[PDB]
RNA sequence: GGCGGGCCUGAGGCGGCGGGGGCGACGGGCGGAACUUAAGCAUAUCAGUACGCCCCGGAGGAGAAACCAACCGGGAUUCCCC
RNA sequence: CGAAGGGAGGCGCGGCCCUUCCAAGGCUAAAUACGCCCCGGGACCGAUAGCGGACCAAGUAGCGCGAGCGAACGGUGAAAA
């Protein structure tokens, strides 16, 4: 999710923030970008079950 | 009892008589093509040891492999990157030239299944090996309980999956016990079973 | 172009034949409320091929 | 140390397990037909004169094992006596 | 005229013959390239015809629905056992066997056991005797009381013409191109 | 078509090598497989040992 | 997974109702000095142990007794423990050639 | 010398039957990186990984000891716990 | 370069034992893995979220010579009355 697209930082001199942008110039690949990955994606490796004696 | 004598005559490979016979053959083989259909095994005793039976659906082909070390295919000889990974001539193939001979006859004839191969002759330039291949759709083979397993679909192009004797040697499967405990289901599979993180429920 | 191949011409023909709007009865039959065919092309603005 | 220390080892009875001519005949017919390899002929020349350490040294290089080369030295010796 | 570029297979087979007449063939191989005389070959072959197994057509009417006649045994594996057991009284081996290593040791094991042997010409001819396309070796093990005088005559000329001692020392090998 | 296909099926019915259109459906894999008679064929020696030591029913108390 | 394998054992048990799911297997001393004085189920009875109960390898396999040709007895005491195993099983076994329905299938390791 | 046969090695054609190509997984065979970690960097690590190529199957591979051990010993393979 | 009885016992070499096995041929089920696809469930997401794509026509419209890139757009009402 959010990583299926091809986005690269436009660079440092185009008057735009350095976040990754799609070919058109659309913000991508970040928590703050619409369509971007979760900053820390939720995962099934969480221990769902605890232990009791 | 004849085949006992041939096994011992063929243990004397540098014998004056075998030397003439193997010089005459290494000349003939050089004159022919790399993969050649042979009307019969040239080595009947070794073919019979490795399975060949003189019935229909049993074919022998001689494959010629070029002798020598490998040169990595990198343009201009340059393999960029880390210095350990440099070096293009003098590298050594990971599979015997016997295994290559069986992979070469598999590609030329993908309609046949490979059983086993044996050394026939060598020169400084080339080494010749004869491969016994089986037609898995012949009536005699399908109905013969001894070779009927070659007709199973899971034995399709066995050389391409390292399942012939020479491929098995190159995968380290002739060795068993200490030395071979990280190459048993497969080298790749052992690494995957060792490096798996279990993450059980009641961890 | 005035010299074209039948194969090139046939694909171009299909493009012309299917550059049509939704039939008015289909809008009624399907109760579409979305009349425009979005696959419609214009020679000046669109580049087929 | 490759054993544990138990002075009273043996509190059980131990089942101890006990230990072709035609093959020699086939070799005799093939020897008559083929003769000796060139490497063996040289060990037969050395065993006639240059002696054991030279013969063993050539044989350990050619065969690659001391037990195998020592055995070849003994086998070739019988034919070397009568040179 | 005789300047044709013959097919590659024809050239290789003509050259293989030329090389075997130029290289020094070791004595054991040379014994196959120097077979027994044609007159004797006819005489053993005539006697073997008087033996022989059932013919293919005789086996066909035997194989519709319907004795110990002495027949020549065939095949290296049976022949070796008969030579080793001294059951054989004559062994016939063909000059040409594709892997000569199949029959190279036979003259040696026949002399050791005392069975008389001869190297006859063409395995196709030895096949005609047993009704098979080709066989490495045929061998008489018994012989009819009626045909034992002929057997004695043939076995004597086999001894006159076959010299294991000379053939194991001939090293005939190669001739010179000029020597045609 | 049904009539011609039916009459033709019947004509080549009971013929060795019947036309491919008239052959069973199956799949490529099934049409290249081994008949369960061919797959269960055992060598004479192995089959003899099956008869020699037949499968049995037993209960352990 | 627990459910899938329980179903598989129930399906196999139904397939051979009188016969137990598991074959009689030998008692073998656990290896190494750390475990020498403790015994565990092994793979198969040796041919020497089978001779003590007078059963052939093929016969023993028919009566649900696992047979190991590779295993060699090692100690006289091992043959005696294992021969006793087979005798207790041979009494328990009831070879049958509707009473089969009233037979009670054994569950788990035969002789634990 | 030239004409027939047998055998052996080839050559063209015809019949029957097979092969080829597909699938973002799992599986087998190969060829094979570098970013990265070492607070630099060459061995090392990444990684026997990405990717490239070849080959199956409903699983595959492995498999009935030229095994481990050192015992009051086990006993083909695969898989899990440690 | 090349054996004959040979292999192994986790420090090489030479000797002598011991324990343990038969390489250089072949087959084999089960337990194990896993997408497409179907089925079911959820302390999951709730339209800038959740797949890129909930919308009659999404890998679509559009863009790039090409490899390839790739959107946006849910909701009248109980009934279209």
């Amino acid at each position: 999710a959010g990583v299926q697209c091809t986005a690269h930082s436009w660079g440092p001199g185009r008057a735009v923030a350095r976040l990754p942008r799609k070919h058109g110039g659309i913000g991508a690949y970040a928590n703050f970008a619409r369509g971007g990955h979760m900053a820390h994606p939720t995962t099934v490796i969480r221990r769902w079950c605890r232990k009791v004696n | 009892g004849a085949y006992k004598y041939v096994q011992e005559l063929w243990r004397k490979k540098q014998s004056e008589a075998l030397h003439y016979l193997f010089r005459l053959r290494t000349w003939e083989y050089r004159q022919l093509n790399a993969i050649k259909r042979c009307s019969h095994p040239t080595r009947p005793e070794k073919a019979r040891r490795l399975g060949y039976k003189a019935k229909r659906g049993y074919v022998v082909y001689r494959v010629r492999v070029r002798r020598g070390g490998r040169k990595r295919q990198c343009v201009h000889g340059i393999s960029y990157g880390k210095p350990r990974n440099i070096g293009i001539v003098g590298l050594k193939p990971s599979r015997s030239l016997r295994a290559l001979a069986e992979q070469k006859v598999g590609r030329r004839l993908p309609s046949l299944r490979v059983l086993n191969s044996y050394w026939v002759a060598q020169d400084g330039s080339y080494k010749w090996y004869e491969v016994i291949l089986i037609d898995p759709f012949h009536p005699w083979i399908r109905n013969d309980p001894k070779i009927n397993w070659i007709c199973n679909p899971v034995m399709k192009r066995r050389e391409c999956r390292g399942l012939t004797s020479a491929g098995r040697k190159a995968r380290g499967l002739h060795n068993k016990g200490i030395g071979a405990m990280k190459l048993r289901p497969s080298k790749r599979a052992a690494w995957k079973r060792n490096h798996t993180r279990s993450l059980r429920r009641y961890r | 172009t005035a010299n074209k191949t039948l194969s090139r011409k046939l694909r171009l023909a299909k493009k012309t034949k299917t550059n049509k709007n939704i039939p008015r009865w289909v809008i009624a039959k399907d109760h579409l409320k979305k009349t425009w065919n979005y696959k419609r092309h214009h020679w000046r603005r669109s580049h087929l091929k | 140390p490759g054993k544990v220390f138990n002075l009273k080892k043996g509190g059980a009875v131990v089942r101890i397990v006990r230990k072709k001519p035609h093959q020699e005949f086939v070799k005799s017919i093939i020897q008559e037909c083929t003769g000796m390899a060139p490497y063996e002929m040289h060990i037969i020349e050395l065993l006639r004169m240059n002696k054991d350490r030279h013969a063993l040294r050539y044989a350990k290089k050619r065969l690659g094992n001391i037990k195998r080369a020592k055995a070849k030295r003994d086998q070739l010796s019988v034919y070397a006596r009568n040179i | 005229t005789p300047f044709v570029r013959w097919p590659r297979q024809v050239r290789i087979q003509r050259q293989k013959a030329v090389l075997q007449r130029r290289l020094k063939v070791p004595p054991t191989v040379n014994q196959f390239m120097n077979p027994i005389s044609r007159n004797l070959t006819n005489e053993i072959f005539n006697l073997a015809r008087k033996y022989s197994p059932e013919s293919k057509e005789e086996h066909k009417a035997r194989l519709l629905q319907i004795s110990d006649k002495l027949v020549i045994a065939s095949g290296i594996r049976r022949i070796t056992s008969l030579v080793e057991s001294k059951r054989a009284k004559l062994v016939l081996i063909a000059n040409d066997v594709d892997p000569l290593e199949l029959v190279l040791w036979l003259p040696t094991l026949c002399h050791k056991m005392g069975v008389p042997y001869a190297i006859v010409r063409t395995k196709g001819d030895l096949g005609k005797l047993v009704h098979l396309k080709k066989t490495t070796s045929v061998c008489f093990t018994d012989v009819n009381p009626e045909d034992k005088p002929t057997f004695d005559k043939i076995l004597a000329a086999v001894a006159h013409e076959v010299d294991y001692a000379k053939a194991m020392k001939t090293y005939g090998g190669g001739v010179r191109r000029e020597d045609e | 078509n049904q009539k011609a296909r039916d009459e033709a099926r019947a004509a080549f019915e009971g013929a060795e090598h019947i036309p491919k259109t008239f052959r069973p459906r199956l799949t490529h894999a099934m049409r290249c497989q081994l008949t369960e008679k061919q797959k269960r064929l055992l060598p004479s020696k192995l089959m003899k040992r099956k008869l020699q030591f037949p499968k049995l029913k037993y209960a352990v108390k | 997974r627990k459910i899938r394998r329980r179903q598989t054992r129930l399906q196999k048990a139904k397939a051979i109702f009188p016969c137990p799911l598991q074959k009689l297997r030998p008692s073998v001393t656990r290896c190494s000095q750390k475990f020498n004085l403790t015994q565990r189920i092994g793979r198969g009875f040796t041919l020497r142990e089978l001779q003590g109960v007078g059963l052939s390898a093929g016969k023993a396999r028919q009566i649900g007794i696992a047979v190991d040709p590779r295993r060699k007895n090692k100690s006289e005491e091992s043959v005696a423990r294992n021969v006793a195993r087979l005798k207790e099983y041979l009494s328990k076994v009831t070879i049958f050639s509707e009473e089969i329905q009233q037979a009670i299938q054994h569950q788990g390791v035969v002789m634990p």
